[PDB]
């Protein structure tokens, strides 16, 4: 199962926030994604391993940090508005085409 | 033991023929030098080819079976009909070809000419020697096809001779960079 | 762009 | 035994080794380089650079099966109860790639085969000087064995007095062997 | 362009044992491999099934897609759904490349009237 702290979270605008990921499944990959209407789910970072960051398709904004296998991290040094949205993180074997496994997501509003 | 090594190796096989009318995918998994499971797109699954990997086997057939023998198709004819028909099987690069003389001329002494082939691509490709305007077959011979490394080869073709006065030997090349054989001459002075 | 052969995880 | 066709392409050659976190992600086709992905710039190194325009490969398919690399040893040294890899002597070739002429540049290549474990130092000697510039080496390219070979390019200008040594190091060596040359 | 995914709107609604399906079409630079997954109310979305190449099907729980490389499509069937199939649908992708960069569509919602 994967995990993310916190389930919910209000910042305000400039606020530093760092949302956790934590997967037992003992998964290579890992990715932070952020759903919203009319976007779908759209990548922001992922990991290949403990200590590597790659970034996704919109960056921008964000940081994460693969500490180890179990845990992937994102850090909204500076919240605005913009980033008000469900956050998803996923799981993956590293395996081509692999399936990703998700968590039941992180509700961050921007105020 | 701090000095000891460990490796491991991952080498697919994309094998084409006549086009992509066939293709034969392998995939060999290795350890240090040791192939210990493979997956051949022939035999349909994979195998282990050794005791050490008895413990993949079963994992890998169940898990990335159909994943794999797909990527006869995802990998290997995409990438021949998308990216080596535009570059590789494009390349054609003409030979530089020269002719030189073992030992100093003495006219009516054995002698070899030395055909040096180079710089050409791909590796297919044919010398032939002539003397006054006839092919030799006597006395010729080649070295090995060297490979440069740099997507090139290059080739020395001898002719073992006698230069007698007047004669013309001429080291002839065909290619499929040529449009026509390139021709160089040698005379005996 | 170029597809890859990818190296399976085994365990 | 050997397996024949017209064509063979190796998309994505994976060599992982440890200690170290050692690793290199090729391309081949016909036992020539297309290219090989530098991991720490997670850029595609190009053999051909007019290829690199008609073509492509992005990084960070390198970096995903590199990983998994690192994955699979690890899994595969614990199941082999640690056996190392047993060393091999490397065995190294020196030529010109054109005809050799007075003041003409030119190259040398070194070729080295029978490499592994796939860790070497393959440097030129001038005059029994180590030279510094117009030196540049292929990737490990894989052999039918399971071993490797690698070829070095020395840029220079035939001369009388100049003597030319290949310099090739490697741990299954005990000292440094040097291959000779002279025009 | 980047790869993506297109698929049918934002909101359907069907009645219990109506036959679903949801379309899906994709533009994609490579050869991908192509996937659906269902988001149930308060949950993350979660794998349904993949089809690696042209013409293979991909299935689970009744639900399946087929590879249509000719019009690069992925379009989901289902034969009666029920009212516990309410959820969004993703389509996705993922390119032969090797990457593992997994991209989603915008989602379908689907609400299977009691």
């Amino acid at each position: 199962a994967v995990t993310q702290s916190p389930r919910n979270k209000v910042a305000v605008t400039g606020e530093k926030v760092t949302l956790s990921c934590n997967q037992t499944n003992n998964h290579n990959n890992m990715y932070w994604y952020r759903q919203d209407t009319g976007h779908g789910l759209r990548l922001i970072y992922y990991s290949y391993g403990a200590g590597s960051t790659e970034k996704g398709d919109i960056p921008d904004g964000y940081k994460a940090s693969r500490p180890s296998q179990e845990n992937f991290s994102l850090t909204l040094e500076s919240a605005t508005p913009s980033q008000t949205s469900v956050y998803f993180c996923a799981s993956g074997d590293a395996s081509g085409a692999e399936t990703l496994y998700f968590g039941p997501g992180t509700r961050l509003t921007v105020l | 033991d701090s000095e000891r090594h460990f490796v491991v190796q991952f080498q697919p096989f994309c094998y084409f023929t006549n086009g992509t009318q066939r293709i034969r995918y392998v995939t060999r998994y290795i350890y240090n030098r040791e192939e210990y499971l493979r997956f051949d797109s022939d035999v349909g699954e994979y195998r282990a080819v050794t005791e050490l990997g008895r413990p993949d086997a079963e994992y890998y057939n169940k898990q990335y079976l159909e994943r794999t023998r797909a990527e006869l198709d995802t990998v290997c004819r995409y990438n021949y009909e998308e990216t080596e028909v535009p570059t590789s099987l494009r390349r054609l690069e003409q030979p530089n070809v020269v002719i030189s003389l073992s030992r100093t001329e003495a006219l009516n002494h054995h002698n070899t000419l030395v055909c040096s082939v180079t710089d050409f691509y791909p590796a297919k490709i044919k010398v032939r020697w002539f003397r006054n305007g006839q092919e030799e077959t006597v006395g010729v011979s080649s070295t090995q096809l060297i490979r440069n490394g740099d997507w090139t080869f290059q080739v020395l073709v001898m002719l073992e001779m006698t230069p007698r006065r007047g004669e013309v030997y001429t080291c002839h090349v065909e290619h499929p960079s040529l449009k026509s054989p390139i021709t160089v001459e040698w005379r005996a002075q | 762009r170029g597809g890859a052969s990818q190296y399976r995880p085994s365990q | 035994d050997d397996i024949e066709a017209d064509h063979v392409g190796s998309y994505g050659i994976v060599v992982y080794q440890s200690p170290g976190d050692i690793g290199q992600y090729t391309f081949e086709f016909d036992g020539d380089e297309l290219f090989y992905v530098d991991l720490d710039k997670k850029e595609t190194i190009w053999m051909l650079p007019e290829f690199a325009q008609l073509r492509s490969f992005d990084p960070q398919g390198g970096l995903q099966n590199i990983a998994t690399g690192k994955h699979n040893l690890g899994v595969l040294t614990k199941r082999s109860n640690s056996t190392p890899a047993t060393n091999e002597a490397p065995q190294a070739t020196v030529f010109p790639k054109s005809p050799v002429l007075l003041g003409q540049p030119n190259t040398l290549i070194c070729f080295v085969d029978n490499i592994f474990p796939p860790v070497i130092n393959i440097t030129w000697l001038r005059n029994s000087k180590s030279v510094a510039d117009g030196v540049y080496e292929t990737s490990f390219f894989v052999n039918r064995d399971y071993s490797f070979h690698k070829l070095s390019y020395l840029t220079f200008i035939p001369s009388d007095d100049d003597i030319y040594d290949c310099k090739v190091e490697h741990w299954g060596l005990e000292e440094p062997v040097l291959k000779h040359w002279e025009p | 362009s980047a790869d993506s995914v297109t698929q049918t709107g934002g909101q359907v609604a069907l009645s219990e044992e109506d036959f679903l399906t949801i379309h899906c079409n994709y533009s994609a630079s490579g050869y991908p491999a192509l996937f659906w997954y269902v988001q149930y109310p308060g949950e993350g979305p979660q794998f349904l099934f993949r089809a690696s190449r042209d013409k293979e099907k991909g299935s689970s729980r009744g639900f399946e897609a087929t590879y249509n490389k000719e019009a690069t499509s992925f379009h989901l069937q289902k034969a009666s759904v029920q009212e516990s199939d309410s959820a969004v649908y993703y389509c996705a992708l993922s390119e032969n490349y090797g990457n593992e960069k997994i991209t989603f569509g915008a989602g379908t919602k689907l609400q299977v009237v009691p």
